[PDB]
RNA sequence: AUUGUUGAUUUUGUGGGUGGUGGUGCAUGUGAUGCCCGUUCUGGCGCGCGCUACACUGA
């Protein structure tokens, strides 16, 4: 079964994208970029170095040709830097390449909603907390944290329970995006890791530990 | 118990003329890396300042460096030999006036 | 906030946001 | 680092062995038997080599 | 005695990378 | 004088009530530095309210405030270098106190604070404490430096030095510390102290002046008091509190042996053990560090990649000579 | 002695090893004798330096970073004696007003009624005006 | 009783080379890649930004993507296997073209900047640091069995193949040698790419695959397996 | 005080509220609507030969 919101007793894995640096901007209306527009985002008067989507989009490429998501075991969320929540449907297979990712972005921001002919994409009301499953482990990654063993974790974690990580989509900023809404950070390896890397390897661990082969 | 040698120990690295020398490297070849020093400079300063040649750089005392900065700073005073130490574009612009021409005869 | 800043302070972050460690040089030295 | 050189002819090295990151302050060879040299280090472990 | 040994310690002294999603310099 | 000059009435005013925030300290210390015993409740009146408003004037004025804690701070360590202990008065009690009041003490570098915390710990390691009335004086500094550390509970190193002879001196040596340097070898209690009756360990700053028993008993049961707290807050934390207060140990063993009735050694001491029994004590290992990855290079390109003049004025008689000879032939 | 290799923890150990590091925890007892008086005989070497680990914790910022260094890697090849040698207290205040960085004076947002105790919230308990 | 080591300051693992044989790594061969220029200036070519152009050629647009070979690119060198220095990949361009990786390269994240680094590879052979002090990306002489170690284990990714565990695989494998995995990092194709060098072919997981998954579920078993961490 | 002669319109010091000729949709214009957040000029090679290096069999 395709995992949604609405269900909360069945044991999943959720993947929550922080910090997402999706924006549509029109001189016409297109998702930002930190080489295609420099001047652009000058004159908005931010740092180039946050403006980078295609980090949001290598993760969403790992999440959802994962074995796992294959198994119907995750659903993903997007928080936007802005605070747009986004939810993003277990059964999207979204563009491979990155223009058309942006094209498909800068339609979901404004209709606020993808729709197939069971929105593939919905934008949805924050906090992240009244969606995720009611019983819940919430973690964030963390370069300081201790590093952990991702199978032994997920191991000694019980089965009537879910585990959310708030994996930070930012190029680079402080490990304090999710910190009020989680209760632990925990590290994933020693060597400072790529955001499409970690949500992989916290992937491979819950095939492993789950079986899902 | 007690031995404390005179010379003193191996220097790793040392610090001249407001440069990093390593003291693996040979005096000379370890002072070239200073900016204005060159292989024969550095030979003839370490000929002047009366230091072996065949020591590292860490193995210096320290008599032989203050005298090895007193002679590059002041060459002459040490007897330093002195010996040791618009138009185009108006040719180019003839050139194109020339190839025209030729493009006019062809 | 004025707890946060007080916790900050008190780890290190020097308002002029530096660090203890930047005051540390020259200091030894002169 | 342990060195091995001919007697007399300082170029060509016949062996160089690295007993251990400490220094190797007592290198000898065996007396009755020439294959075989002895290194003792800072690691306080007093190897027996072969060359 | 501290200025003999501050002499002589002064040829002894010695004067004097990227990471998760950085991006190489633009320009 | 802060009515009649608010920062609106008139221009220069902010100056005005900076210069007088500056010149009510000054006032503050003043008043506590004058003999105050006759009135002691008026005198109550009077410095709580001067702090309460100097307060007021800090959250506006703090950088002139600033300015003249720096200043006298520079005082009190000049007085002391040609006075010793007979600069140190009251005054300067009272202000190590106030600035605790009005500035975070809780920060690892501040411009008044850590000048205040190296002068203070100055006295409690180089004063000679060889008076009733000098050990008093270093009594109140050691709950003036705990109550800095209250949050941030820093090892203060004085502290443990100031313990150790106070406690010896009330003891004299019993010849098994010698490693502990004593000042006066004549503060000893008699045997006859009773160490039952309550005896208040208050320590007034008026009666400083003044200073015979109960005064030596009361001053004893003030520092013991800031022991316990310093063992139960700061010291248990560090990896070293074992070595830390193993000499503190012998000294309050020695209490209990030479006074049975005398329970708060006793209390302290049971404590103690209570802690040193839970506390794990393994070697420490501080050189343990991440494994540092192969390094990183970025690579050299071009962004439109292409497969000074005089080499341009070269080339081009190449292509005018050939095209002559070809002509010409 | 600045470090024992044998007392660190390793997320892949397996469970008996974890069992055999906690026995080891629990029979360690400090060897170093302050008694004895041949430096060759106070077994020191066999002990460890948790004395410098809590100077870390040291009140003064500047002290509390040198003592950091010991949980630093040793790049450095020396230190240089005399530039910490001759230090006093008085140096130290000197030094603290000839500060080359200058932050801003900090307040606190605690309230206290009263600064000294009786003879709502006081500031020194146990000493009074 | 053991004594410790002279230096403990932590230090860079080596950097793998070709050139080296005698260490344990691991090998990931990226075969079937799509990377090839043409002068519009020249440009990588891509399925969607050059239709035509792939048209005129008479090569087929399904097999003209370099961003393939991006994604996975990405998710090896920065798996933590490649910080350890236990990694190092080759390309194999559909042309026949054998591209070395120096594990050291940090190459641009977007795909725009990525493409214009294969044309400067392409063409003038190799590519140096901006401190200029090694070679980043150099083309290499075929075969590949020349520069792979001299004892190695060579494999396919295979969605045929029976399924197995990666981190079985590399344990119950001995411990001189080292491991190649051929990914294919085209879209769609016969795994018949590498049969001549591979000894035999294996699957990872029953489901389809993406190859940058496929390449980064097989590290992290390497990992886990040489308790990289 | 100040404007450009004019007459309290301004200026100065100290505090200080404001996103608003803002958009974009929703409900028969209206909504204590949801959602977010300018002005005028001045410039703009392809195909081929030969030789030298990339060190210790060397400098």
């Amino acid at each position: 079964p395709v995992l949604t919101s609405k269900d909360k007793i069945t044991k999943r894995m959720i993947v929550v994208l922080a910090m997402a640096s999706l924006e549509t901007h029109k001189i016409k209306y297109v998702l930002l970029n930190c080489d295609d527009h420099q001047g652009l985002l000058k004159k908005m008067g931010r740092d180039i170095s946050e403006a980078r989507p295609d980090i949001t989009h290598q993760c969403l490429l790992t999440l959802l040709d994962s074995p796992i998501n294959k198994a119907g075991k995750l659903q993903v969320y997007i928080q936007t830097s802005r605070g747009i929540l986004i939810e993003v449907n277990p059964t999207v297979r979204i563009p491979r390449t990155f223009k058309r990712f942006s094209g498909l972005m800068v339609q979901l921001l404004h209709k606020l909603s993808i729709r197939s002919v069971e929105k593939l994409l919905k934008v949805i009301k924050n906090p992240i907390t009244d969606h995720l499953p009611t019983k819940c482990r919430k973690v964030t990654l963390s370069f300081d944290a201790p590093v952990i063993r991702v199978q032994d974790y997920i191991e000694k974690l019980d089965d009537d329970e879910s585990i959310c990580v708030f994996v930070g989509a930012m190029a680079r900023g402080k490990d304090n995006f999710a910190d009020e809404y989680v209760d632990e950070k925990v590290g994933l390896s020693n060597y400072p890791l790529s955001a499409s890397v970690a949500c992989s390897k916290f992937c491979h661990g819950a095939e492993d530990a789950w079986n899902i082969l | 118990s007690l031995v404390v040698q005179e010379q003193g120990s191996f220097q790793h690295i040392l610090r001249l003329l407001n440069t990093n020398v390593d003291g693996n490297i040979k005096i000379v070849y370890a002072l070239t890396t200073i900016k204005g020093v060159g292989r024969r400079y550095s030979n003839l300063v370490c000929k002047k300042a009366d230091v072996d040649l065949h020591k590292r750089a860490g193995e210096l005392t320290q008599e032989e460096l203050e005298r090895i900065v007193q002679i590059m700073q002041n060459p002459t005073h040490y007897k330093i030999p002195a010996w040791f130490l618009t138009l185009a574009n108006n040719v180019e612009s003839k050139l194109r006036d020339d190839l025209e021409r030729l493009k006019k005869i062809r | 906030e004025l707890e946060q800043q007080r916790l900050d302070r008190m780890n290190g972050m020097i308002e002029l946001e530096r660090g203890v460690e930047d005051l540390d040089d020259g200091f030894w030295e002169n | 680092l342990v060195s091995v050189y001919d007697s007399y002819n300082p170029r060509t090295i016949l062996l160089s062995i690295n007993a251990s990151t400490h220094p190797t302050h007592v290198t000898k060879f065996h007396t009755q038997d020439n294959k075989i040299l002895a290194t003792a280090s800072d690691d306080r472990v007093t190897r027996l080599w072969d060359i | 005695d501290k200025k003999a040994r501050r002499r002589t310690l002064r040829f002894y002294t010695s004067k004097i990378r990227f990471k998760g999603d950085d991006d190489i310099p633009y320009k | 004088i802060i009515k009649a000059y608010q920062p609106k009435l008139a221009e220069g005013n902010k100056e005005k009530l900076g210069k007088f925030t500056a010149v009510l300290l000054r006032h503050i210390i003043f008043l506590s530095n004058q003999n105050y015993l006759k009135n002691v409740q008026s005198f109550k009146r009077t410095q709580n309210a001067l702090i309460s408003i100097l307060k007021s004037l800090s959250e506006k004025y703090n950088r002139e405030l600033s300015e003249e804690c720096r200043d006298y701070i520079n005082e009190m360590q000049a007085r002391y270098k040609k006075n010793h202990f007979d600069a140190l008065s009251n005054g300067d009690l009272v202000f190590f106190s106030i600035i605790g009041i009005l500035f975070s003490t809780s920060d690892q570098y501040h411009l008044v604070i850590t000048p205040a915390l190296i002068l203070m710990s100055q006295f409690l390691e180089q004063i000679k404490f060889n008076s009733l009335k000098r050990i008093a004086f270093g009594a109140v500094l050691v709950r003036i430096v705990s109550q800095y550390q209250r949050i941030s509970k820093r090892y203060i190193p004085e502290v443990v030095y100031f313990f150790q002879k106070i406690l010896l001196t009330f003891i004299v040596k019993p010849l098994d510390f010698e490693n502990i340097r004593l000042d006066s070898y004549e503060l000893g209690l008699p045997l006859d102290v009773d160490f039952t009756k309550k005896r208040s360990t208050i320590i007034p700053l008026h009666t400083l002046s003044t200073m015979p028993v109960d005064q030596c008993v009361s001053v004893l049961l003030n520092v013991m008091e800031s022991l316990d707290a310093t063992i139960s807050t700061v010291w248990k934390s560090l990896p070293a509190f074992n070595e830390i207060i193993l000499p503190i140990q012998q000294l309050l063993s020695a209490y209990t042996s030479k006074y049975s009735d005398f329970e708060k050694p006793r209390n302290i001491l049971n404590k103690v053990e209570k802690l040193t029994k839970f506390t794990e004590h393994i070697p420490l290992a501080l050189q343990n560090h991440k494994p540092v990855s192969i390094p990183t290079h970025a690579p050299k390109y071009e962004e439109n990649f292409n497969p000074k003049m005089k080499a341009q004025l070269k080339k081009e008689r190449k292509f005018t000579m050939k095209e002559i000879r070809k002509d010409a032939k | 002695m600045l470090h024992n290799p044998a007392f660190i923890s390793n997320p892949f150990q397996t469970p008996d090893q974890v069992a055999n590091l906690k026995t080891l925890k629990e029979n360690y007892v400090d060897p170093f004798d302050v008694h004895e008086s041949d430096p060759e005989l106070t077994h020191a070497l066999d002990s460890s330096l948790w004395e410098l680990a809590s100077l870390m914790e040291h009140y003064h910022p500047n002290v509390a970073t040198l003592a950091k260094i010991f949980a630093q890697p040793f790049k450095k090849l020396s230190y240089n004696m005399e530039d910490f040698l001759d230090w006093n207290y008085d140096s130290l205040l000197n030094a603290e007003s000839s500060r080359k960085l200058k932050t801003l004076p900090t307040l606190e947002f605690e309230a206290f009624t009263n600064v000294f105790d009786n003879e709502g919230n006081v500031y020194l308990p146990g000493v009074a005006w």
